[PDB]
């Protein structure tokens, strides 16, 4: 997996991508399979979890096939792993 | 007139002629066409030209084509339905069912030279189904025999 | 024995794609967007439908992998861009911003149907029960679809078709807690949304109320639960999680105005939703923002039929939305385009000569 | 529905039937048509009638004909493309390439009586190109041999 | 262009190629089509859409169909007129009239590989009627002989 | 060996004649002669041209023996007789004289193209260099021609097509000193002909001036000479010899008026030609004379493109004219109508049985 280490009390950007270079449906989930973020075509939605707030993406890069998860006001308690749901490319990353 | 299609219309003018004459006439026209001696002219509508008067030629333009398209489908259909009697893909199909003198006790010269198709198909109309049944049977037996070698 | 025989006229289809065309009952004289669009974009409707039922044919359909959906998407995105022009449009190209004149226009969606090009036909699933995928045991062939009114909305789908006998829960994977569940109702529920002509006050002119029957809502939701319990028998419909306002609230466009409605009274007589008419809209057409002209003075209302819901579940099914392709899937789920491949082969007891 | 043409539409209703049944059904309808027992009805549009409403029937009038005309061209095309396998001008063409049990190890009764064409053409789909190649080769060898006498 | 029909248009592009190449090209396209490797695209008009502009597509919609329908009739006609030479239902018909070196004293390799059809049909144009007459005679003699057994 | 084989589908054409039809962008609401004629005479233009390039086909064309030319002649003579009706017409039948009402009409030529009837197609010569006859080495097949604006003029041909790369000198026999040489320019030269609304004086009301650039005229004529010198390298464009006024001066019809212009300033900035508007016209339609109504009060002008010349040489190439069929040849030179004869024969290594 890809592991990204911050300074705990700051921000992290984890990323999922698609080779299509198109905006496609995607989701981000934690290790308990709880939704964090995802889209609905052009629209951004939030997941009903501990990361429902303090989180966003980059809508402008969705057409480049780049679907990031940005967590703000980051805490050590957020250092879980995350699963990408882009196409069938279920890649894993870890936040530290 | 129209509504019958080119296949029928090119044969229909022979309705008043004898059976023999009709066969000869078809042979001659085919020869002249194959050789490039004569040409077939069209009898199709010109299409509307003026928008304000277009109903006159789009109604009849479409109906004329519908008649021709259906004539083509009927022609092509029959050409394969005839596979049952072993006559698919043909205009003239000679088979192995012998003629019964009971259907009509006449010679072939009498039939082909002194009669028209309009008369011939009335004199033997009540045997049409008998003959058609026999044609199917003969084809079945031929297929049976060929596949035994 | 057992020789190859070639057969022509084999009644076998394969799935295929094609430049499928639209047809509608367009008018060209009423100035309304759909009827000044469809008059150049679509042909008159099919005067002679055939509905050929193909015996006992069983066909594998998949509403989530269909192509007719993309084709409907391209026509609708063209329709909106060519009509409901924003005053300000911002596309993330640095950005690229353009402005346009904003005449207001009438906006009342009409049913539009899709028709097969020559050489093609559309197979249709006629099962009363069909979950969106797998074998459908009653198949008929048509040239044109039923007709889909291109309502663009989130959370609740308005003016679509009904399931007739039962509420049908359709999902690509009902247990992956990712995909949106499309709930097709077997009964419609009326919603009456009004902005009365007395709202002339400004900081008001942007407030509207939507009235829903309690008896109808309660019966419908009880029926939905009865089906949800078959799939999930051990558990006993909640607030949206948040996100862009088009997802969080219910949204729709009527009269050219963009309405956003609070649905917590529905998912937790005359239940009223608080609605607002907004000018800054997040586009469904792609990523970007747009500004529309301010509200029309007068009384604007629409009465719509709730024919289905978009619900989601996490790892209490919440209203969801966006991804307009899914609204169209809810109507196109029963259709696929096929071509016929008449040439086939089989072993037989014959030989040449 | 429409868009496929009469050739396909008259066969398409057999899509839910077994292979054996489909062959028998075609034979029966051909018999009834050749004998003059049944007639084929048309399903074509009437044309506009009223000028002010003509768009409704000229658009669909023309599209319906386009579908039929293209169906005719495809039918006639295939009937000659098949000359390569020595099957031109035919619906049912028996050839000299033996069936491989590796393509499908079933008897002909199992195939013709317990299966539909929709299933059959899926079970052997991955051998289609192999078989087609062999059909061409066999035809070439037959032509080679006949022309050596 | 248009006006000739699909039968001619699919062959017309070979007008600048040699006779040998034309035969090979037709064989290849037929193989690709029979195998489902390539598909034929349509070049037909979309029909009016807007009532106020309909003259533009109903005039040409109808004319395009008329051209195709007539092409079908000519194709089907010739396919049976050729029965006289015993070539009905065929694209390539081999017969028993020997080639005369007086018509053209060339080898078949020279003719098929270094010439186009446009040239070939000019070099022997003055023998066309002679040959056609002989083709009919040969067919008559074959029929005479078969019916004597 | 070497047996006759009959082949069907042989891609061989032969030249043929047929009742070729016209098409144009006719309007039916602007009262103008061509657009109130073409609306009943011609169909809408071809919405889908094919341009099929026939490989390496070489075809022998002959612009002077073509039939499309006669067909264009018959439609144009019908057009003029049905529109620009003279007040007095004298045909040498003793003579036969008739009179007609003379409403004046707008007269502005529009491009008209000719289209093949079903069963036929038109071959087109696509060579950049083609002298009007003999083999053309790049041939394509079309249904309809480019479109010819039926300008009826002498000496200088107006609003035709250009040769694109070089000035082309075309003549049936460039050395017989009898036939008219058609010079097609690769560049157009503008000519501005005006009768200002201050010419209200009478014996004036019939005077007009045509303005030609010196720079453009001199370059064009120098280029023409460069080609004439290839054919005639030993010699180094003169006054017309005389004859009917339509030949002697340049003539054309615009706005319904018949203009005659003195071209000696061109063949010997802002070169001006003295022009007069005349009422007694020698018909091009056949032998006879006709009177037209007197000039319109107001300002009449036309700006035309010089696209070619008609020159002659005796036993200093002079402007020529008349014989309207030749103006149409200058546009129809690249087209011929053919039919396909699909049945052919060849020797092969096969036999029956
Ligand atoms: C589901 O289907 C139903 C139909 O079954 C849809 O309901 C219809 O919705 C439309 C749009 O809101 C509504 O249309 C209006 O009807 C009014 C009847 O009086 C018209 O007056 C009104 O036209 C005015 O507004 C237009 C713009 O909004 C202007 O373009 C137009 O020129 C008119 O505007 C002038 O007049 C008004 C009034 O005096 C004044 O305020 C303005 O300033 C201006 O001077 C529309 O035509 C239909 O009546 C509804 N139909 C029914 C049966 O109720 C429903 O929308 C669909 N659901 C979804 C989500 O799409
Ligand atoms: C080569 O092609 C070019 C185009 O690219 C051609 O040039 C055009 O030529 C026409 C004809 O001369 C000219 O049309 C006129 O335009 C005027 C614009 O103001 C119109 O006013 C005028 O109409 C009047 O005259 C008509 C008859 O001549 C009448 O029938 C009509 O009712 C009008 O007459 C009334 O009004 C006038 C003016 O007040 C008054 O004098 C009358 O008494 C009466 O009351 C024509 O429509 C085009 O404008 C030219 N186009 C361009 C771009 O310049 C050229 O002719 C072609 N060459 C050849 C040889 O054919
Ligand atoms: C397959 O679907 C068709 C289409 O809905 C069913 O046929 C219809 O039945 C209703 C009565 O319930 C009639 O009013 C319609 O006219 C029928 N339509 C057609 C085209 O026939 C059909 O019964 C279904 N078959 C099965 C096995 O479910
Ligand atoms: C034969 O003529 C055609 C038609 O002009 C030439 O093809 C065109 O070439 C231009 C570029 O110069 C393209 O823009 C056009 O789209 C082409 N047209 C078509 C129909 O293909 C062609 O190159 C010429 N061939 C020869 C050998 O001269
Ligand atoms: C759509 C359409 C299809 C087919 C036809 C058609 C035209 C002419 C014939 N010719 C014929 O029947 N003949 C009799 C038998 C003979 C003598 C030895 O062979 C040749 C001449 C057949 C079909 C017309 C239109
Ligand atoms: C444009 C068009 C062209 C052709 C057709 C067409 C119609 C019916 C058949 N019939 C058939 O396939 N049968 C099977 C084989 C059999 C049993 C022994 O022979 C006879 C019956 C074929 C083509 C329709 C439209
Ligand atoms: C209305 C219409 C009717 C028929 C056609 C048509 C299309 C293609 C062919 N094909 C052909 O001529 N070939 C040459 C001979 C060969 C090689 C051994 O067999 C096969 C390929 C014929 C007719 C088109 C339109
Ligand atoms: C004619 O019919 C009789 C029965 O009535 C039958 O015995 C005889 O064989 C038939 N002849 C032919 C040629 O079919
Ligand atoms: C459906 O979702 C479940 C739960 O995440 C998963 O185990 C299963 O593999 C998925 N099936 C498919 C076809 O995606
Ligand atoms: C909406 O108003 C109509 C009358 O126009 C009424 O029949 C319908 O029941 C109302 N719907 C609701 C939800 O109140
Ligand atoms: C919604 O219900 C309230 C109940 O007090 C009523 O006053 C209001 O007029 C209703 N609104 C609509 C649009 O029916
Ligand atoms: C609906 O209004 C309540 C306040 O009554 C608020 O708490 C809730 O978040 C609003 N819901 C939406 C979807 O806007
Ligand atoms: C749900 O909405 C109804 C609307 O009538 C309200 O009375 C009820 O208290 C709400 N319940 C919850 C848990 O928000
Ligand atoms: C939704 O569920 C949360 C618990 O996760 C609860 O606190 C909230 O009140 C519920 N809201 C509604 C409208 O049911
Ligand atoms: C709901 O609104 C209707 C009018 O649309 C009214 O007749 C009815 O009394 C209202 N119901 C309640 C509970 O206010
Ligand atoms: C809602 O359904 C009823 C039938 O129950 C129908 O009469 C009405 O027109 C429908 N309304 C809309 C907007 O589709
Ligand atoms: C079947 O394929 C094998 C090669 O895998 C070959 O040896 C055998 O001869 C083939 N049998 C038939 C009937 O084609
Ligand atoms: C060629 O023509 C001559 C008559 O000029 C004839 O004697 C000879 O038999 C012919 N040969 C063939 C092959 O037809
Ligand atoms: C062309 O003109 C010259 C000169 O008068 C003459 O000798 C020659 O025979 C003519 N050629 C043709 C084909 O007319
Ligand atoms: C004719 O006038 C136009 C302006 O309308 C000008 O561009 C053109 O060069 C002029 N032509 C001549 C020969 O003066
Ligand atoms: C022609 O040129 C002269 C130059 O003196 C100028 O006065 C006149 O206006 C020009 N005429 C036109 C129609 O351009
Ligand atoms: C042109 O005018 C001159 C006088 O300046 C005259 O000699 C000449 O013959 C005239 N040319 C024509 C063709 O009218
Ligand atoms: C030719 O015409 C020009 C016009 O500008 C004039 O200046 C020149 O003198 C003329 N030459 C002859 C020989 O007439
Ligand atoms: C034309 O040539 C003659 C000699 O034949 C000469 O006298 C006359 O001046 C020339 N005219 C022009 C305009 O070049
Ligand atoms: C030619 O005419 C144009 C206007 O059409 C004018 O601008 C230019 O100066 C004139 N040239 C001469 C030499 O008079
Ligand atoms: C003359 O040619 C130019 C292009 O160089 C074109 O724009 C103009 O419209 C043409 N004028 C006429 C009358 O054809």
């Amino acid at each position: 997996k890809k592991v990204v280490l911050g300074k705990k009390g700051d921000t992290v950007e984890l990323t999922c991508t698609a080779s299509q270079k198109k905006s496609i449906q995607f989701h981000w989930k934690n290790s308990n399979q709880i939704k964090i973020l995802g889209n609905q075509g052009s629209f951004l939605t939030k997941g009903p979890s501990k990361l429902n707030d303090r989180a966003d993406s980059r809508r402008s890069l969705w057409d480049q096939g780049n679907f990031p998860l940005i967590i703000k006001n980051l805490k050590i308690e957020d250092s879980d792993t995350y699963i990408c749901e882009v196409e069938d490319q279920k890649e894993e990353v870890q936040l530290l | 007139a129209v509504g019958l299609g080119a296949f029928i219309l090119g044969f229909l003018g022979a309705a008043g002629s004898t059976m023999g004459a009709a066969s000869m006439a078809l042979t001659v026209q085919a020869r002249l066409l194959l050789s490039g001696i004569v040409q077939q002219q069209n009898n199709l509508l010109r299409a509307p030209e003026a928008q304000q008067h277009m109903l006159q030629l789009t109604v009849w333009g479409i109906k004329q084509l519908q008649a021709r398209v259906l004539a083509v489908e009927r022609y092509l259909r029959d050409q394969q339905l005839l596979g049952i009697w072993g006559c698919s893909g043909k205009i003239i199909c000679c088979t192995n069912v012998p003629w019964n003198d009971s259907w009509s006790n006449k010679t072939i010269n009498e039939i082909w030279d002194n009669m028209t198709w309009m008369q011939w198909e009335k004199e033997i109309d009540n045997y049409t189904q008998h003959i058609y049944t026999l044609l199917e049977v003969s084809q079945i037996q031929q297929e049976k025999n060929e596949q035994e070698l | 024995k057992k020789w190859v025989t070639v057969y022509y006229g084999v009644p076998v289809w394969k799935e295929a794609t094609t430049t499928l065309f639209c047809a509608s009952d367009a008018k060209a004289y009423d100035t309304e967007v759909h009827n000044v669009w469809a008059t150049h974009a679509c042909v008159p409707t099919d005067p002679n439908p055939q509905e050929i039922v193909l015996g006992n044919v069983t066909e594998n359909f998949n509403m989530w992998k269909n192509n007719m959906v993309e084709q409907m998407h391209e026509d609708i995105i063209s329709l909106w861009d060519q009509s409901l022009k924003p005053c300000v449009k911002l596309t993330p190209l640095n950005t690229s911003v353009i402005t346009q004149a904003c005449p207001k226009v009438s906006f009342e969606p009409i049913p539009i149907h899709y028709c097969a090009p020559a050489g093609f036909a559309i197979l249709k699933c006629n099962s009363k029960t069909f979950n969106g995928s797998g074998p459908c045991t009653n198949v008929s062939t048509v040239q044109c679809t039923h007709g889909i009114r291109p309502v663009v909305s989130t959370q609740l789908l308005l003016n679509g078709s009904l399931a007739e006998e039962e509420i049908v829960i359709r999902s690509e994977n009902i247990t992956d807690n990712a995909k949106t569940i499309i709930v097709q109702l077997n009964e419609a529920v009326e919603i009456n949304c009004t902005r009365p002509n007395n709202n002339t006050r400004k900081s008001n002119i942007r407030q509207a109320h939507c009235n829903i029957s309690k008896a109808r809502w309660n019966e419908t939701l009880g029926q939905i639960v009865a089906k949800l319990e078959e799939q999930f028998p051990n558990k006993t419909f909640n607030h949206s999680s948040g996100g862009d306002p088009e997802i969080v609230t219910h949204s729709f466009n009527c009269g050219g105005e963009f309405f956003y409605c609070n649905t917590t009274p529905l998912f937790n007589q005359n239940i009223t939703l608080q609605c607002r008419i907004k000018q800054i809209i997040n586009m469904w057409q792609g990523v970007g923002k747009a500004m529309y002209a301010p509200p029309i003075r007068g009384q604007i209302r629409c009465s719509s039929n709730i024919t289905g819901l978009l619900l989601t579940r996490d790892g209490t099914f919440r209203p969801g939305g966006g991804n307009m392709r899914d609204n169209w899937r809810s109507e196109l789920y029963k259709y696929k385009v096929v071509k016929i491949e008449p040439l086939g082969i089989a072993p037989t007891a014959c030989k040449r000569r």
